[PDB]
């Protein structure tokens, strides 16, 4: 994720976005964990059975 | 039965429109301040995409 080269004069809607932009980056982080445990979970308790 | 087949498959189309409408909402709240617009996109979906379904953005 590129976070455009923005200059915003303002500091207090600069360091909002900031923060917007905090919570974007972690939501990006646990939506690639959680789509990891949830591919390996089911493929982890189902994929035995039907071999 | 039928109508408990056209139930299922009418559940699975609501299902692909919550995921549609999940990222319809995701490219909505976007802004330059934190989303860059690659070329191609501006070229299908401001231009191209609209003629075909008759929208005309205003552009004014």
């Amino acid at each position: 994720m590129k976070r455009p080269s923005v200059v915003d004069t303002d500091f207090e809607r600069s360091v909002k976005e900031d923060w917007k932009y905090v919570a974007m980056v972690i939501d990006r982080i646990f939506l690639w964990m959680f789509i990891i445990v949830c591919l390996l979970g089911t493929v982890g308790l189902f994929l035995p059975p039907w071999l | 039965p039928l109508v408990g087949k056209y139930l299922m498959f009418t559940m699975v189309l609501v299902t692909f429109s919550i995921v549609t409408s999940v990222c319809v909402l995701n490219v909505h709240h976007r802004s330059p301040t934190t989303h860059t617009m690659a070329p191609w996109v501006k070229v299908v979906f401001l231009e191209k995409l609209p003629a075909l379904l008759f929208m005309q953005q205003p552009r004014h």
